[PDB]
């Protein structure tokens, strides 16, 4: 449960999920308009 | 990346080829909530899949780095000190120093993930783990030596030095190297309990032997008003020697998740600020040698 | 025991009594002289060289 | 009767007193007024010693000025060589306690007693595998304070039962007893002719003994508590004394009157030492204070200071060629200093 | 020549060996000075540990003990009790039925308490000679209030455990002279040293332990006295 | 010359009065703190009562505890004592005694028999 190396971890796996915010609020937007 | 989540939509998509922009239900692997189902303009309800839609992983990024700032600059004056003439007490100061170097190795070890994420990407995170596990065994070496200080019949003192000194750098190396098995055993493209069963047994252990010091402080206060005031100001000079930050949130797996990252971080980086200044800086021990060493330097 | 040692007490302090004694300005100038004589010798008063030191 | 003899004993006393004055026709200020003094002095340490467990009570230098023995309370009593910083001999005792040790001229034989006693006499030289004590001087009914060798026979030791004793190390008995001072004596000089030696107890006053008559010539007088440390002028017609006062006064021998006080209106803490240099300008005493102050024996003012050790500084030494003085200190540590 | 320089360096080699066997052994060891009144008892306790200055040496839990008997030198004791400041503790034993030589005792505890080279040093008190004041206060002639008149005014403390079939009387007497001595003990309150008041007789079989338990105390205290945990 | 010459004392009835006197001499009184001790016939030296330094802990033996009053003058460098009531048990000689070191809180061996710094004493004997 170490909080330092868990953190890690954690960030590790949601690097991808990151900058896709922009191309995910047009993709939202699209999905809208359908 | 954001062009490899395309890829993989573009590869789900020539698979298909009625497509619907997403899929061809459960909600996709490929995006999502993924124990979750999309339901069938042609209407279709994806509530399920977007059950998830990440600011404060940015935020926490100066929240420990100047903690760890102070820490490290602190405890670089206070290291220094522990080298003057005399003061090297194998009791304090030939732990103290240890302990003070173990926060050295960790926190010079953060920013290593800062800018890796120098060296190559399996070695860093590696030597993050076994300097991280050194640090947790080295709180409980201290913690492992008052109390032996203590409930043993006397102590006879640096006959088990090196049996405990050995203890804060040698069974994490022994233990972390057998992570080194499962970095051969994962990918490592993507570079990421072993590593962490042995670190909750040190905060248990630790946390155990700190009951069983201030509860000696409680029978040798009373029988020597200001005997209750006392207890409390020499226990906070202890609560962070023996770590006992870690106990709380040893037990929760979750990672709730905002608490044990806003509490631990502000705690684990700013512990150097909080165990050089109680133990290097306001002791009168060191306070009145630095006073007189200062007078010795000067007077030639 | 008191008239066992007055009766000494008394033969103690005349042999004191029968001493010589001149100025005691005499014994400053006397303690001047040996002062300044091994002065010159004396490496305390002053430092010495390294090289006949053998302390270097 | 006994207020008769209180009383007759005064006139004998204030007739002594009153011809004190007579000599005191000045004082040393006036005549010393007009040397310039010494100035400042940087004594520096060099040789720090280490190997002792208990604190450092007493030490000795040798005639060859280059070995030094010291004893420490763990009871070991090791002899250093000042310029190698290295241990010739480290010699057990029976008795942790030890308050004295003296180094003999020839060197062959070393001195050292305490609460047994016994000024215990060992051999350097035995051609054995360890030294053996030659001969136990028991009789004394105190603790001994301070034995230092006359000859390679002769040697002069002070009890903690206010007497002094000379004895004779091939007989095995007490030759002479000095008997006078009221309270423990504490400390003792010899003179360089070693005909004459002054000692200092816990009465404040300093007696002057003839060794072979064994009767007090002088008596000096004039400190205010329980005396420490004496030493004699390099001449050996005076010397000086610290007490718990924390003060020195220099004595005359021939003069009888004491003819200056070392006192710094700061120092609060007795002397427990003192030694003059070869000159004899540096009075160098050490304090309780954990320094060791080196005074100017002729104007009276610190010249400087000699803040080395941690704990209080129990024994001084200065060299026979008056190269460097030593200090064991309750730090365990003889640190030696140029 | 410089040859015989390297023979010296050799002889330093079994010089340290020595020393460094002979620190295991002086560390190990705990020194303790018996002090006490001529009437105190001091020898009879000396008997009880069955396992001109007379040493002593008892093995309890296998931890090496010397405990220094001085009775040869004179009554003045400001020179040679400066000797014993890097003692463990200092066995005090005192008489409590003389009560005429019970205040010069009190007097003897305040200097050493007070001491400069002392101050650091706690000292072990055993109120000897319990069995001895228990017939005492029976026979009821000689009385504490003629020799200390705030006695009369004085009723037990709270923390007071008297023994089976014991009259609150004596009780009262018995914890009234340890209250006493720790009056001194308490006044200077720097926290340098501490008195462990005992209540002994001539039948106790014991104190073998009570002196390893109370040094065992300074021992603990004197590392929590480093960090600054009290 | 360190010496203590005691004055007053001598015979008075029981319930009595005696104003002693210590005048100090060869030594600064200032800086020393002084002492009391009788020595009763057939009996070992006694401590009576204490000064520490200013007056300020003045201390007593019990026995005559709320009787005896000290005090010194430092500018005159005297010491003083009072007697009020007087019992059988109180005919002894009193000693005027000072501290061995100057600067300190405990005194040593003032009781001692061949003590050093202890005056002539005064026989301040009652009886009728």
């Amino acid at each position: 449960s170490v909080s330092e190396i868990q953190l890690m971890h954690n960030l590790g796996k949601h690097l991808n999920s990151m900058e896709r915010v922009e191309w995910l609020r047009k993709k939202l937007q699209d999905v809208h308009n359908f | 990346t954001k062009e490899e989540q395309i890829f993989l939509l573009h590869r789900a998509q020539a698979q298909c080829e009625e497509w619907d922009h997403i899929l061809c239900v459960p909600c996709p692997d490929y995006i999502f909530n993924h124990k979750g189902h999309a339901y069938r303009r042609t209407w279709a309800n994806y509530s399920e899949c977007v059950k998830f839609l990440r600011e404060v992983f940015d935020r926490l990024g100066m929240i420990y780095t100047v903690g760890y700032s102070v820490s490290l600059a602190s405890l670089t004056v206070a290291v220094l000190i522990l080298a003057y003439f005399r003061r090297l007490h194998c009791t304090r100061n030939y732990i103290h120093m240890h302990l003070f170097l173990s926060f050295m190795l960790r926190a010079v070890s953060i920013f290593v993930k800062d800018a890796v994420l120098y060296a190559g990407c399996r070695v860093a995170v590696t030597f993050f783990l076994y300097f991280l596990a050194t640090n947790y065994y080295w709180i409980l070496v201290e913690g492992l030596y008052l109390h032996s200080l203590i409930f043993m019949a006397f102590f006879s003192e640096k006959k088990y030095l090196w049996g405990f000194t050995v203890f804060g750098w040698g069974l994490p190396a022994v233990f972390v190297a057998v992570w080194v098995s499962v970095r051969a055993t994962l990918a490592n493209t993507g570079c990421w309990w072993i590593i962490q069963v042995p670190i909750l047994a040190s905060i248990v252990l630790n946390f155990i032997l700190f009951i069983n010091i201030v509860r000696v402080l409680a029978t040798k206060l009373r029988e020597t008003r200001q005997q209750y005031r006392k207890l409390l100001k020499s226990t906070l000079v202890l609560m962070p020697l023996f770590g006992v930050h870690y106990i709380v949130f040893m037990a929760t797996p979750y990672t709730l998740w905002q608490v044990q990252m806003h509490y631990e971080m502000l705690f684990n980086s700013f512990q150097g600020f909080f165990v050089a200044i109680i133990y290097c800086f306001c002791n009168g021990e060191v306070q009145a040698e630095i006073k007189k060493s200062w007078s010795r330097w000067t007077l030639a | 025991a008191s008239i066992a040692q007055a009766r000494k007490l008394v033969e103690q302090l005349k042999m004191e009594a029968n001493i010589d004694r001149i100025k005691v300005s005499k014994a400053a100038a006397d303690l001047m002289a040996y002062c300044e004589a091994h002065a010159k010798e004396d490496p305390l008063l002053t430092p010495v060289p390294a090289s006949e030191n053998p302390f270097r | 009767e006994l207020d008769q003899l209180r009383q007759e004993a005064e006139q004998l006393k204030n007739q002594i007193r009153d011809a004190r004055k007579a000599c005191a026709d000045a004082t040393l200020s006036q005549i010393t007024n007009n040397i310039d003094p010494v100035g400042r002095i940087q004594m520096r340490t060099r040789r720090t010693l280490r190997g002792h467990l208990a604190k450092i009570y007493a030490m000795h230098w040798g005639t060859d000025s280059r070995l030094l023995v010291s004893a420490s309370q763990d009871g070991k009593l090791i002899i250093w060589d000042s310029y190698t910083t290295n241990k010739v001999h480290a010699i057990p005792l029976r008795s942790s306690w030890v308050m004295t040790c003296a180094y003999a001229p020839s060197g062959n034989y070393v001195a050292c007693g305490g609460l047994d006693n016994i000024c215990s006499i060992y051999n350097l030289k035995t051609r054995e595998g360890n030294v053996r004590v030659s001969r136990e001087l028991a009789g004394h009914t105190g603790y001994l304070s301070c034995c230092r060798f006359l000859d390679d026979n002769q040697i002069v030791t002070s009890s903690g039962d206010t007497t002094c004793a000379l004895w004779d190390i091939e007989t095995g008995q007490q030759t002479t007893t000095f008997t006078g001072h009221t309270g423990d004596v504490m400390s003792l000089s010899l003179a360089p002719d070693t005909r004459l030696f002054v000692s200092g107890a816990c009465d404040a006053s300093a007696k002057l003994w003839d060794v072979r008559e064994g009767m007090c010539r002088q008596t000096f007088t004039g400190h205010e508590s329980d005396i420490n440390a004496i030493c004699f002028f390099p001449n050996g017609n005076a010397f000086a004394t610290g007490s718990d006062d924390a003060t020195c006064r220099l004595f005359d021998l021939r003069a009888d009157q004491e003819l200056m006080t070392y006192s710094h209106d700061n120092i609060i803490c007795g002397i427990t030492s003192v030694s003059f240099s070869k000159s004899g300008r540096l009075l160098l005493a050490g304090y309780d204070d954990f320094n060791c102050n080196v005074w100017d024996a002729l104007k009276a003012d610190r010249a400087g200071v000699l803040a080395g050790h941690d704990n209080r500084v129990s024994c001084l030494g200065v060299t026979d060629d008056g190269m460097a003085v030593a200090t064991g200190s309750w730090d365990s540590f003889l640190k030696i200093w140029n | 020549q410089r040859n015989e320089e390297k023979a010296q360096r050799e002889a330093n080699k079994k010089i340290e060996k020595q020393l460094q066997k002979d620190k295991q052994v002086y560390r190990a060891t705990h020194r303790l000075l018996l002090l006490g009144a001529d009437n105190s008892g001091k020898s009879t306790i000396v008997k009880q540990m069955r396992i001109g200055i007379f040493e002593t040496k008892f093995q309890v839990d296998k931890v090496n003990f010397h405990m220094f008997d001085v009775g040869g030198q004179r009554d003045e004791r400001r020179k040679w009790i400066q000797c014993f400041n890097d003692v463990t503790a200092i066995i005090f034993v005192v008489d409590s039925s003389d009560y005429n030589r019970l205040q010069e005792a009190l007097n003897l505890f305040k200097s050493i308490w007070n001491n400069r080279w002392l101050r650091t040093i706690s000292v072990i008190l055993f109120l000897n000679k319990q069995d001895l004041l228990a017939e005492k206060v029976l026979a009821g002639k000689s009385k504490i209030e003629d020799y200390f008149p705030e006695f009369a005014r004085y009723t037990t403390p709270e923390d007071a455990t008297p023994e089976p079939g014991e009259d609150p009387r004596v009780t009262r007497a018995k914890y009234f002279i340890r209250d006493e001595f720790l009056r001194i003990s308490t006044a200077s309150g720097d926290g340098r040293h501490y008195c462990y008041p005992h209540f002994t007789c001539a039948v106790d079989t014991e104190n073998a332990r009570r002196i390893f338990n109370d040094c065992r105390d300074i021992i603990q205290r004197m590392h929590l006295r480093q960090y600054e945990l009290l | 010359q360190v010496q203590l010459q005691e004055s007053g004392g001598g015979l008075v009835q029981p319930g009595g009065s005696l104003r002693l006197s210590c005048a100090a001499s060869g030594f600064t009184f200032s800086n020393y703190k002084m002492n009391w001790v009788r020595q009763a016939p057939g009996k070992g030296l006694e401590w009576v009562s204490d000064i520490s330094q200013s007056g300020a802990s003045i201390s007593y033996t019990g026995s005559v505890k709320g009787r005896f009053t000290i005090s010194r003058d430092n500018a005159k460098n005297t010491l003083y004592l009072q007697m009020n009531s007087l019992k059988p048990e109180d005919t002894a000689v009193y000693y005027c005694a000072r501290c061995p070191a100057p600067f300190t809180r405990d005194c040593f061996d003032v009781t001692s028999t061949t003590y050093a710094y202890r005056g002539q004493g005064t026989q301040v004997t009652v009886s009728s």
